[PDB]
């Protein structure tokens, strides 16, 4: 009941944690950041597609 | 679930037995 | 709005921070040696959250980037004075103020910050803990060569000489060689074979898990994915401060080359050294203790390998019997067991 | 290479010495210190004694490689090459080089801490100048990093304000910038008033002085950089609490009816343009005292211990600093929410609740840690970087002439070490005997395929399906702006994967970075893949024989991923196993 | 290698006999 | 030995190469001459170039700053140290700003895109005396012999002056002495009149001599040509004056010598700087800091320093970057190999533009790198290019 | 003989000493010079 | 201008003995001091 028609967790290949984004330079974090965003704005848009 | 080797090229049935994609002994068939 | 106050300080020919020390902005190495945001994040627990140099070959490109950027942020500056000039023309505060936010969108200096696009729970919480969005929308200070960054020929070449590259190929290959030979003494000896044996001994005590009634259900539950069942990850008690940015500030060290940590300290060491010298006699004196070092690391080298490896004659030159004269002593690592292998 | 505490060289007698020309005792090393010049010297004994004994030291090494021992020395293993060797010599020319532009850099550096006075130069005279000494010198210093021109008016007046009225005693040494203070005329307050600025703005700044005990030019530039903002009643609230109104206004009064016999005010007026401050006579008295204010009056204490809100003005706010940015934060949940949008589920209660009650202990913990990490800071400070000293100098440096200074110390630095290695030689007979061992092509040889971000790019644009989208795949670059924004962002992605294998690569033989570096190299590689098979299915959806486009690209093969791709220390597939490999390059 | 006249492009190819008989004949042309 | 003869073998391939690929500049810069000549009666050229003095308007007490400056009519005579003005006129691309002369930021803008869109630059030419003309012309003739007979005497050469002539026949694109590069970058200005710097040393590092100097002035605009062709200029040269060093008359003068005093140090500069010559108050700041024991200042030094390049650049060099500056003689090398036969009337008018293109949109050809590059041609093959890398 | 040297110049390196170094007043607005 | 080492753009014309004796081609006072070089080398190992 709670969730219906709601996207699901819009899982990012090749997630990393803490202890290795603390090893990220600046522009190897902008990149991950630019990378997760892109994923999850596509999986939200093709979600939303289906829908 | 001595530490294991960096770089090495293990025999086709035995393993480092870091974790279970790489145990001591191997039990899937290498064939299909 | 922000994007004009940092804009100011772009502009301006004076430190953002006026040679203040600040807890939370870090002066890095790397970035142009210029103050950069370093919060100190309490979601994480005690870690700055601000990158770590750990290879030296990171902060050599780095620096070499900057030497390709060296064109582009003269020409930027340029460009300031320009902007600086005519900023000096106008009078009312408004209209500077227009020219500055024009002049920010066309040099995307909003654009510097790197802001966490994240919808996991747990990352949003980690983004917005320490470290919130809007606390990096305020205190985001901007350095020349980072806005330049955005609109220049990207690099493609790291500044590693032939020589450089050699000693780094040397290094490589001698510490490969030395796994190999440690993980193959211990084959000999046979302890792979022993903790082999004691998996078998300990498969004696282990149990079979309880993997629940519904499979993909109980997995789904150790992995948190289904709705309701994410478990907040446990909260750790933070470091203090000094042991905080002591660990960054040695992963730095360690990651200075040898040349410029030598010249830093020795620059450092002239004002307080009793007989100080003029740059005519530092650059011989760095030179001797440069070569001094390399010789001494290399002395180091050698001699840790023969200590690991129990290398060398055993005893002396000539024995009673024999030169050939050694105590295997059992599961010690030997000159004649590796030769022997 | 440059520290906190430098004492930078700023004097050029290197180039004097070897004339014959040196000093035996202090007043003479004094004297040929002096500068005959304008703004001459001052100095502190800390600096003079270093001063002595360098120029000692310079001595004994200058005399020592005349009759040349430390000068001219070979290393121990190494021998001596024949004078004027067209190898020695050329080694010598790249050491004579390099010493000229090791000396050139700390040159610039005496001349950056001479712009920027530390304790060890206390102050700068410019009793005796020109008319041209003084505009040059003003353009120079404080007409170029000059945001606002009003400003300029603005630290003219409060200097000349706090320079006399509020201390008159001084160590005597500035009694001509007292002289140059009283000459300084003002407009005509009942056609001057574009030539001169206003008397009742001067007097309004002297009330600023009297109200906020201003003492330096720190708190100088923190009230002239915080008073114009509406938040000035707080903002500058000095640690002893200011003086009332009535009290300073009195002092004023008797200081205007006292200049009156020799012959409240909120904001100033409209100041003439400051073009006119350097080209009329009437203010070179004025300009004077600006100078000799700006090369003044720096003192080493921070300002805000006694203005605790203007740090968060004039400096970037703490970050630890809560009540502010958390409460306009307000809930943390309710953030989560609308950053997840309306299309995902919404967070549970429990969750909710536990986000919630970790905002409030995060919260807690920041507040007790928040005293207690700035004290500690400080004591990181004593027992590296530049400009980052415990007092504030609002005229400090962008670091970035600093860090390009440095530079070039570095690689003169490494000129003049790879020139030891031509001046001097090993033993003929250790050569001789080193030759036998004939270098061989095979192994002893360095390979050909050293790690190289060159090499990593080609190898990566050797994939046909790269090579494709990179030729003919995507529009041309030329033609549309979004074809070179396309073609732009593709070669920014093979760069960041070629940089991140070539790391992988330099840092191969340790496993503990290994799998980090391994981790970037997977983001990269899967941020390539998506882009490549986003454009190849734009490129044969687009709406014919003769081998055309769309041919060739089905003709290719299928884009063998890069996420999912084998390379160990060289770009190429390992040959080693899937298990071998896949154990190898783990997440840790 | 394109670009050079035909004896150089064959004196670049290790046929030298050849390349000294051009340029014989050139220099007595 | 065999290394002594391949080097000789090297100078003389360079030689004949280079003899070679004199005409081709020579026939290049006849076409482009005619193509020039062709084009300023169709064009708007400049009428009127002057040179005056250096403005140091400093208003004193009474005096208003609304008054228009006060410039000499002419000056005969350009000393080495000095600063000059020079004043033109142009057609209506700047007439359009003069009528857009009469607070906003985007106005300030637009201005300043307007600034951008013109172009001008200014040279200095030399008059050859006749005997100047024939000692360049005994010296060339002599090294033309020359060449001849290092062709004559190896039959091999032959090959490459003729390889060489066909390169160059297959690389080049299809189509009275200068003395220094002035403002190259200087673009239109609203009242017509630029301050130019002359240096002591001209670009390739030399001091200028005597002679008669003529300010040429061209004037590009970039809506009918925006590849910056040499040929489409507006072209205008002022009249002849005198140069020469005028540092010993005045260092003669005021001294009525090897070590200026320190007590008449100082006013030997408000000397200088009254004869005309500029002297940064860096400089003397500077050269103040090698006195002697007793305090006076080496006057050689100080010469040096005044004559120096680091304090005071010509505002052509100035315009340029220090990446720009180091990879320089490279672009001059890849210049005057792709035309054939150059010098620095050609080098200058196609300066900035050349070295902008490489150090932007190339950036990696130029720009040595640390690994692919020699330091020093002695040291490169044994050091930095072991036999194992 | 050649490591003899260098581990006796490396210890030199840290023989050099401390220097005693004279300390002036700032408390005041000027910034107190001294001659030698 | 005028420079110690030939104006010469081909390194073979610099190209030097390891020692630093280029007894051959070289400029005089160099092959001097190279004969010299050469002769209390040969005269201390002879005389060894």
């Amino acid at each position: 009941n709670h969730v219906v028609g709601r996207a699901p967790e819009p899982v990012v290949p090749h997630e990393q944690p803490q202890e290795v984004l603390r090893h990220f330079s600046a522009e190897e974090r902008a990149m991950y950041e630019q990378h997760v965003k892109e994923q999850t704005s596509r999986q939200l848009g093709e979600w939303e597609r289906a829908m | 679930q001595a530490p294991a080797a960096d770089l090495s090229r293990t025999k086709p049935h035995e393993g480092t037995g870091t974790s279970e994609r790489d145990p001591y002994i191997r039990t899937l068939h290498n064939q299909r | 709005d922000w994007a004009s106050h940092m804009q100011r300080e772009l502009f301006g020919e004076v430190d953002p921070l006026g040679g203040q020390a600040h807890k939370d902005y870090y002066r890095d190495v790397t970035r142009g040696y210029s103050p950069q945001y370093a919060p100190r994040n309490f979601a994480n627990g005690g870690a700055v959250a601000y990158p770590h140099i750990q290879s030296p070959y990171e902060y050599e490109e780095a620096a070499h980037r900057r030497v390709w950027l060296d064109h582009d942020v003269d020409r930027m500056r340029e460009e300031f004075t320009q902007h600086r000039a005519s900023l000096r023309s106008l009078a009312s505060a408004q209209e500077r103020e227009e020219l500055l936010r024009s002049r920010a969108a066309e040099y995307q200096v909003a654009n510097t910050v790197h802001e966490s696009e994240s919808v996991h729970p747990i990352q949003q919480l980690y983004n917005s803990g320490g470290t919130s969005r809007s606390a990096l929308k305020q205190q985001a200070v901007a350095d020349r060569y980072s806005i330049a960054e955005q609109h220049s020929p990207l690099p493609l070449t790291t500044g590693v000489d032939r020589d450089a590259l050699d000693e780094a190929q040397r290094t490589k290959d001698r510490i490969l060689n030395d796994s190999f030979t440690a993980e193959n003494l211990l084959i000999t000896h046979g302890l792979r074979e022993k903790e082999k044996h004691d998996f078998t001994i300990l498969q004696r005590t282990v149990r079979i898990p309880f993997q629940g009634y519904d499979m993909d259900r109980f997995l789904a539950q150790q992995k948190g994915t289904p709705y309701g069942a994410q478990q907040l990850p446990p909260n750790v008690v933070p470091s203090s401060m000094e042991e905080a940015q002591r660990t960054l500030r040695g992963s730095s060290a360690t990651a200075t080359p040898l040349v410029d940590a030598v010249a830093q300290k020795v620059y450092a060491r002239n004002t307080v050294v009793d007989r100080p010298a003029i740059g005519e006699q530092l650059t011989e004196q760095i030179i001797n203790i440069m070569r001094a070092s390399r010789t001494t690391a290399e002395q180091q080298r050698e001699e840790e390998r023969a200590q690991r490896f129990g290398l060398g004659r055993q005893g002396a030159l000539v024995q009673d019997g024999g030169p050939d004269q050694r105590t295997l002593k059992k599961h010690t690592n030997d000159e004649r067991i590796v030769d022997a292998m | 290479i440059t520290s906190r505490g430098q004492f930078n060289p700023i004097h050029n007698f290197s180039y004097a010495m070897e004339r014959g020309v040196r000093a035996r005792d202090v007043k003479a090393f004094e004297k040929l210190i002096t500068n005959p010049g304008p703004l001459r010297v001052a100095y502190t004994p800390d600096y003079l004694d270093w001063l002595h004994r360098c120029y000692k030291a310079k001595g004994t090494y200058m005399d020592a490689r005349a009759v040349a021992n430390l000068p001219g020395a070979p290393p121990p293993g190494m021998f001596l090459r024949p004078a004027h060797s067209f190898r020695r010599l050329a080694g010598e020319l790249k050491r004579r080089r390099a010493q000229s532009i090791l000396d050139e850099v700390a040159r610039a550096q005496g001349m950056l801490d001479l712009f920027e006075r530390q304790p060890h130069f206390p102050a700068i005279h410019i009793d005796r100048c020109s008319r041209f000494h003084l505009v040059e010198l003003f353009k120079e210093m404080v007409l170029e990093r000059s945001l606002d021109s009003n400003m300029i008016w603005e630290k003219a007046l409060l200097y000349r304000a706090i320079l006399s009225e509020r201390k008159p005693s001084y160590p005597t040494s500035f009694h001509y910038i007292f002289t140059a203070v009283e000459d300084t005329v003002f407009a005509p307050t009942i056609p001057l008033a574009a030539k001169c600025p206003t008397l009742e703005a001067y007097y309004y700044y002297v009330y600023l002085v009297k109200k906020y005990y201003i003492d330096n030019a720190v708190e100088a530039h923190v009230v002239l950089r915080c008073h114009r903002e509406p938040n000035a009643a707080d903002l500058l609230f000095s640690n002893p609490p200011p003086k009332d109104d009535t009290e300073i206004m009195k002092a004023v009064e008797l200081l205007r009816n006292a200049d009156i016999q020799r012959g409240p005010p909120v904001l100033p007026g409209a100041y003439p343009p400051i073009d006119m401050l350097w080209r009329c006579e009437e203010n070179l008295p004025l300009l004077k005292v600006l100078l000799f204010g700006e090369f003044n009056l720096i003192v080493s204490e921070n300002p805000f211990v006694k203005f605790p809100s203007a740090h968060g003005f004039l400096t970037r706010p703490y970050s630890t600093d809560s009540s502010r940015t958390l409460a306009d934060g307000m809930s943390l949940a309710n953030v989560m929410a609308e950053k997840r949008g309306h299309l995902l589920p919404s967070l549970p209660r429990n969750t909710a609740t536990s986000i919630d009650a970790r905002a409030q202990d995060i919260r807690r913990l920041q507040q007790k840690h928040h005293r207690d990490d700035i004290v500690s800071f400080q004591k990181l400070l004593r027992s590296s970087s530049y400009s980052d000293w415990s007092y504030f100098n609002p005229r400090a440096v962008r670091a970035e002439e600093r860090d390009r200074l440095t530079r070039k110390a570095v690689e003169a630095l490494k000129l003049y070490d790879s020139a030891t290695n031509d001046i001097y030689r090993h033993s003929f007979e250790d050569v001789q005997a080193c030759h036998t061992q004939r270098v061989t092509e095979r192994d002893r040889t360095m390979p050909p395929y050293l790690p190289t971000l060159p090499h990593f790019v080609a190898i990566i644009k050797k994939d046909p399906h790269i090579s494709f989208l990179l030729h003919i795949g995507l529009p041309d670059r030329n033609s549309s702006e979004e074809g070179s924004a396309k073609h732009k962002e593709l070669e920014k992605r093979i760069y960041y994967l070629a940089r991140a294998l070539y790391h992988t690569a330099l840092e191969y033989h340790n496993e503990t970075v290994r799998r980090v570096n391994r981790q970037k190299v997977n983001v990269a590689a899967s941020l390539l893949d998506n882009f490549v098979e986003q454009e190849w299915t734009t490129i044969l959806r687009d709406k014919d024989t003769q081998n055309d486009k769309k041919q060739l690209a089905r003709r290719l093969g299928r884009y063998m991923l890069f996420a999912n791709r084998s390379l160990d220390d060289t770009g190429f597939p390992t040959d080693a196993r899937a298990d071998d490999y896949t154990r190898w390059m783990a997440p840790p | 290698h394109e670009a050079a006249t035909p004896w150089m492009q064959l004196v670049q190819h290790g046929k030298k006999e050849e390349a000294a008989a051009l340029l014989k004949e050139f220099e007595q042309k | 030995r065999s290394a002594a003869n391949l080097a000789r073998a090297e100078d003389l391939i360079h030689a004949v190469v280079t003899a070679a690929a004199q005409p081709f500049g020579e026939r290049r810069r006849a076409a482009t001459r005619d193509l020039h000549m062709e084009f300023q009666r169709l064009a708007v050229p400049v009428e009127r170039v002057i040179v005056a003095n250096p403005v140091s308007a400093l208003l004193e007490s009474g005096a208003d700053p609304d008054e228009k400056p006060v410039e000499g009519e002419k000056v005969n005579m350009w000393p080495l140290g000095a600063k000059r003005v020079v004043l033109y006129k142009w057609s209506a691309p700047n007439v359009e700003k003069l009528k857009a002369m009469e607070l906003t930021a985007k106005r300030l803008r637009e201005i300043q895109e307007l600034k951008r869109r013109g172009f001008l630059e200014v040279s200095l030419w030399r008059r050859v005396t006749a005997q100047e003309r024939k000692q360049r012309n005994e010296i060339v003739e002599a090294k033309k012999k020359q060449v001849e007979e290092v062709v004559r005497t190896v039959p091999s050469l032959a090959h490459l002056h003729q390889y060489a002539t066909s390169l160059y026949s297959r690389i080049e694109e299809r189509v009275w002495e200068f003395a220094v590069l002035l403002d190259d970058r200087v673009l239109l200005n609203k009242e017509e009149s630029v301050e130019l710097y002359l240096p002591y040393r001209d670009a390739n590092g030399e001091l200028l001599a005597q002679g008669e100097y003529r300010a040429l002035v061209r004037a590009f605009d970039l809506e009918a040509n925006p590849n910056l062709h040499p040929a489409y200029c507006s072209v205008g040269y002022s009249e002849s004056f005198q140069v020469f060093d005028a540092l010993p008359q005045l260092i003669a003068q005021f001294f009525r010598v090897t070590h200026i005093p320190a007590a008449d140090f100082t006013p030997f500069c408000a000397f200088l700087r009254d004869a005309g010559l500029d002297v940064p108050l860096r400089c003397e700041f500077e050269a103040g800091q090698a006195v002697t024991t007793d305090g006076d200042v080496y006057m050689d030094y100080f010469l040096q320093l005044l004559r120096g390049e680091a304090f005071h650049q010509s505002h052509a060099q100035a315009g340029l970057t220090e990446a720009q500056r180091a990879i320089e003689p490279l672009c001059r090398a890849h210049w005057v190999v792709h035309h054939p036969g150059a010098d620095e009337s050609e080098w200058a008018t196609a300066r900035r533009s050349v070295l902008d293109h490489a150090m932007q949109h190339e950036r990696e050809w130029w720009f040595p790198n640390e690994m692919l590059d020699v330091k020093d041609v002695v040291t490169g093959s044994t050091n930095g290019l072991t036999p194992q890398m | 003989e050649v490591v003899e040297r260098d581990a006796a110049l490396m210890k030199k390196t840290l023989s050099s000493g401390r220097r005693l170094r004279h300390r002036v007043e700032s408390s005041r607005t000027h910034r107190n010079a001294g001659s030698l | 201008k005028e420079s110690l080492l030939p104006n010469s753009s081909s390194p073979f014309a610099y190209v030097e003995d390891y020692m630093g004796t280029n007894l051959v081609f070289g400029s005089p006072v160099h092959a001097k001091e190279s004969a010299a070089v050469w002769a209390t080398y040969f005269e201390r190992r002879y005389a060894s």
